[PDB]
């Protein structure tokens, strides 16, 4: 059966992913929480701009719209 | 909107507008919200500093600060009436370029230097008002405050024509901060610094709405 | 007319392309397998395409944003 | 709404253009091109199918 | 008055007191 | 509403009732490539937010840290990326 | 809805950074839900540029990064 984002998505609460942004940063981290609007929220947060590591940043919202794609991670 | 809509409206469906129903279905079936406890670490943010108090006696009186303020802006008030002026007259003042660091802090305090005639700072342009201040700034860093540079500072203040650039908003910033600090020296009252600095870091963080910074008694 | 054009790519399971609203150096391409009427992807074995530098990343399974689809095409 | 089946250039978004032909419209804007071309900026031109758009990303639309 | 930013500053430091 | 406040409390956007409820900085990651430091006096769905004694904080050219400061703003969601709650700040 | 507490600040004066990083100071005249803005007795400042006075413009919400509202705005009243 045809995989949907909201269940893929909400499947994915609980466990590691990587969202990337529109921007070409990319965030990884616990996926704690979600809502209607797709905004996220993530734990145990690190950034990576290049690819590079630049920063650890704990609990994090993400704003909705500056989502590129999310993905799993393991 | 933050998320439009693109697209209109247990066998296999034959046409995507059922497909579509379909999953508008199963999504909202899904619950909306969810969140996932979880259990068992931090970079730093190297936010600045703000402004030195000053030693107990030396701040001034809100009264003080407050007409200092009142009357800068007076100044900022006749310093545009008449720019136009003093726009076109100039025998010695090489201006230095805009580029020009070393050569704009020995033209202001020499190596003695030309103090902040209107018809010397009229001409100068909202960026390179910006720039002289820095270079002043910098000047402060590895130096000795004096008056010239106090009338200088002044000066390019009263030019400074707001709303700030954020990178303008930053430098005078930097600066009331050695002011601040160059504050924590003095050893008597009766120092001539101590007024002074107190008036730029006064005018900034007051009359330039950096708040933050002001001398609270 | 075009949704069915999309629905065609799921039932047939296609590798497709999706230029990007905000990135044109970059493209996402992959096998979908499920989206709803806000154009958000589910791909599947996706991989960025970088320009210039000729750079494939595997994401694997993926879930991509409506917004960002400037344009849709197969392999 | 006429234009369909009629061979246009199109430019979006990013400076990217592209000659096809219309074959299907939604209200949201939605097109499909049809036997279409990516433009590049070197004088170079990549054949690449059938092709959907958003309404939005789309500036220019010329035949 | 062309010195007159220099006498604004002189003036402002000296009413501290 | 009634969801909608309870979609503050328990959603991604509790990040920004905290600190309204608890007079609380955040850290606010904008487009400007600049960063926002401030407690978050009140916020909607779209991430508009009012702030209060903000310091607007950015780095440039052996770079160098810089900073302004806003009494009281109007943030457009549009112009948020992240917001790192409980941030580490230092000098 | 936010927006209907922008919409609030008739007459109040204000600074916008613009998008372009453009610092855009002058008096509301009106705002709506779009959040697009109207002004009058305007002052904006260029990066590179001498500033500029209008006596009026109009402005996109779309085109704001944010807005420095006046300190004296009582903010607590108007969350309401």
């Amino acid at each position: 059966l045809p995989l949907n984002p909201k269940p893929f998505l909400n499947g994915l609460t609980g466990k590691p992913v990587m969202v990337k942004l529109k921007w070409g940063m990319e965030y990884k981290g616990y996926l704690v929480s979600v809502d209607g609007y797709m905004n996220m929220q993530l734990a145990n947060t690190e950034e990576y701009i290049d690819g590079a590591l630049s920063g650890h940043l704990g609990e994090v919202l993400i704003r909705c719209n500056n989502v590129l794609y999310i993905r799993g991670v393991e | 909107e933050l998320m439009p809509r693109l697209l209109p409206v247990s066998v296999p469906p034959r046409t995507p507008q059922e497909y579509l129903r379909r999953v508008q279905i199963e999504a909202a079936q899904c619950p909306d919200v969810v969140v996932a406890q979880i259990d068992p670490k931090q970079s730093v943010n190297i936010s600045l500093s703000g402004c030195q108090p000053a030693p107990e006696g030396y701040s001034p009186t809100l009264q003080w600060q407050q007409q200092q303020v009142a009357q800068f802006s007076t100044v900022r008030q006749n310093v545009n009436k008449h720019r136009s002026h003093w726009k076109s007259q100039d025998s010695n003042v090489t201006m230095p370029k805009s580029e020009d660091e070393e050569g704009w802090k020995k033209f202001c305090l020499g190596e003695i230097g030309f103090p902040p005639l209107l018809s010397i700072v009229s001409r100068m342009n909202q960026a390179t008002v910006t720039s002289v201040l820095e270079y002043l700034s910098n000047w402060f860093g590895e130096r000795d405050f004096t008056p010239e540079l106090g009338r200088w500072l002044y000066a390019l203040l009263a030019c400074l024509e707001k709303p700030l650039l954020p990178e303008a908003h930053s430098l005078i910033r930097q600066l009331a901060r050695r002011c601040s600090e160059v504050r924590l020296l003095v050893d008597s009252k009766d120092d001539e610094r101590v007024p002074a600095l107190n008036l730029l870091i006064c005018l900034v963080s007051r009359y330039f709405d950096q708040r933050d910074l002001a001398d609270e008694p | 007319q075009p949704i069915n054009l999309i629905f065609r790519y799921l039932q047939n399971r296609s590798r497709i392309q999706v230029w990007l609203y905000e990135q044109v150096n970059m493209r996402i391409e992959g096998c979908i397998i499920g989206f709803d009427e806000y154009m958000n992807l589910v791909l599947d074995d996706a991989e960025e395409i970088h320009s210039k530098t000729k750079s494939r990343k595997q994401l694997g399974r993926i879930m991509l944003k409506g917004d960002n689809i400037t344009l849709l095409q197969s392999v | 709404k006429k234009f369909m089946d009629k061979k246009l250039s199109l430019k979006l978004n990013g400076g990217r253009h592209v000659q096809g032909i219309l074959r299907g419209f939604d209200p949201f804007m939605n097109l499909v091109i049809d036997e279409c071309v990516e433009m590049a900026t070197s004088g170079q031109q990549n054949n690449i199918g059938m092709v959907v758009i958003r309404g939005n990303s789309i500036i220019m639309l010329e035949a | 008055d062309d010195t007159a930013l220099i006498k604004a500053y002189d003036k402002a430091v000296a009413s501290f007191k | 509403q009634k969801r909608e406040e309870e979609e503050f409390n328990t959603g991604p956007l509790s990040v920004l009732t905290q600190s309204v409820k608890n007079n609380t900085q955040v850290l606010i990651n904008c487009r400007n490539n600049k960063k926002l430091l401030g407690r978050v006096k009140a916020f909607d769905a779209h991430c508009n937010m009012v702030l209060e004694n903000v310091k607007e904080m950015w780095t440039e050219v052996k770079p160098v840290n810089k900073d302004r400061y806003i009494s009281k703003m109007f943030l457009r969601g549009d112009s948020v990326i992240v917001v790192l709650r409980n941030p580490l700040i230092a000098g | 809805k936010l927006v209907r507490f922008l919409m609030k600040l008739s007459h109040e004066t204000v600074t916008i950074e613009l998008k372009n990083g453009t610092q855009v100071h002058g008096t509301i005249t009106g705002v709506d839900v779009s959040m697009n803005t109207h002004l009058k007795a305007v002052k904006m400042t260029l990066k590179n540029r001498e500033p500029v006075q209008l006596e009026t413009l109009s402005i996109r919400g779309n085109n704001i990064r944010y807005f420095i509202l006046p300190d004296s705005l009582p903010l607590d009243t108007l969350l309401v």
